[PDB]
Parts: structure tokens; C-alpha cells; sequence
């Protein structure tokens, strides 16, 4: 319900923006994602997710 | 410390220099050497408004500091805003430049109506204000900046001018105190 009613809009269009917008706001996002890519994009530089 | 005229003197020497030193801190942008943009990293002098590049491809053009950069600013808390306000504003700056004015505009005016002993007073506070202000001001530049380096001539300018206006506001006081004492003296006789 809070995602929903959210304002500004906190739905990504893509995976490869989502990782980028967490990266963006020094940890004021959280994108949720399937684990695996997850993990993989946890083991690629610069190490900020 | 020793008679009235050569305190005088003093007091206005001291007062005038210190409002010197601080025009020129206020009004000169070299208070910080450190690494970056001037418009890649380069080694440029900043200021409290522009820093200039140095050494650089295009040497000697500065560009106004961005106070709240564009581009993900990221925000923050309620203090750290009101630091960057002050910081950009640089109001305790130039609260103690108008201190040292107040100061130096009231010791002048003390030669006319001799009689009203409150005047040094006066001047004596604003000096003393004008320090405090002096310290506020470096430790909310310092903490902004602090957000290799060294720091520049003016910054030391207006260390410099803190250590005079407390020491002209002293004086002010002892000369407060020399006229109260003369009153004294005056009226057992």
C-alpha cells in the first residue's frame, strides 16, 4: 500500500536505472530485486550496494 | 598600560588594523589550498565565495563554490542545513566585520562629549563581540570544510584580526576602568 501511495514515484522502469538510483542517494533507496542478481551486483565495483 | 594619549593611539592603531586585516579576509579569496575543480582535479585557492585555478590549463578564473551542489545533493538533517547556511552566508564573517566597524566608529566618536564614559564601554563590547564572532566563524568554516590541504593567507588574516580586536577590547576596558578610577579619585578630593 505505501509503494502504491508513494510520492515522488518509487517504481523503476528497469533493473539497470534501479541499481543506479540506490547508488544515487547514499543509501535513501532500497530496490527490491531477485537475489541472485542481488548478489552479483554486490560483487561488482565500486562495492556500494 | 601608561597614560591616556599613547592609549589612545593604541586602542585606534589596533582597531583599525584589525578591521583592515578582516576587510581583507572577507574580501580575498585565498583561505583554502587544496585539490579540485576550478570549472579534472587540479590544485586550487579557495576562498569564502570564488576560488581561483592555480597552476592549471586555464589558470586564474574562479568560479563561485557550490554552497548546495545540484546533481544528487543527497540532503541531510536539519543541523547540517543550518551549517551550510551559515557557511554560504558567512554571516558571523561579516557580523564581526560590523562589530569592528560599531568598535572603531565608537572609540573615533569618543574624542566628542568627553563626559559620556559609556562610549568606550561600548566600544569595548563590540571588539569583544567581534572576537567571538571571529571564533564562530572559523569553526563553522573549518567544520564545513571539513565535510592534503592547507590554508591561505587570509585565513590567517582573520585569525590574526581575532587576536587584535581582543586586545584592543582589552585595552578598552582598562581605559573604562582608568576614567571610573579618576572619578574616584575626583570626588575625595
Amino acid at each position: 500500500t505505501y509503494m502504491r501511495s508513494a510520492e515522488p514515484s518509487v517504481f523503476v522502469r528497469t533493473t539497470a536505472e534501479g541499481v543506479a538510483r540506490v547508488r544515487k542517494s547514499k543509501g535513501k533507496y532500497a530496490y527490491l530485486l531477485e537475489s541472485t542478481m542481488n548478489e552479483y551486483i554486490e560483487q561488482r565495483k565500486p562495492c556500494d550496494t | 598600560l601608561f597614560d591616556r594619549g599613547v592609549q589612545m593611539l593604541l586602542t585606534t592603531v589596533g582597531a583599525f588594523a584589525a578591521f583592515s586585516l578582516m576587510t581583507i579576509a572577507v574580501g580575498t579569496d585565498y583561505w583554502l589550498y587544496s585539490r579540485g575543480v576550478c570549472k579534472e582535479e587540479v590544485m586550487t585557492h579557495s576562498g569564502l565565495w570564488r576560488t581561483c585555478c592555480l597552476e592549471g590549463n586555464f589558470k586564474g578564473l574562479c568560479k563561485q563554490i557550490d554552497h548546495f551542489p545540484e546533481d544528487a545533493d543527497y540532503e541531510a538533517d536539519t543541523a547540517e542545513y543550518f551549517l551550510r547556511a551559515v557557511r554560504a552566508s558567512s554571516i558571523f564573517p561579516i557580523l564581526s566585520v560590523i562589530l569592528l566597524f560599531m568598535g572603531g566608529l565608537c572609540i573615533a566618536a569618543s574624542e566628542f562629549y568627553k563626559t559620556r564614559h559609556n562610549i568606550i564601554l561600548s566600544a569595548g563590547i563590540f571588539f569583544v563581540s567581534a572576537g567571538l564572532s571571529n571564533i564562530i566563524g572559523i569553526i563553522v568554516y573549518i567544520s564545513a570544510n571539513a565535510g592534503s590541504y592547507s590554508y591561505g593567507w587570509s585565513f590567517y588574516f582573520g585569525a590574526l584580526s581575532f587576536i587584535i580586536a581582543e586586545m584592543v577590547g582589552v585595552l578598552a576596558v582598562h581605559m573604562f576602568i582608568d576614567r571610573h578610577k579618576q572619578l574616584r579619585a575626583t570626588a575625595r578630593a
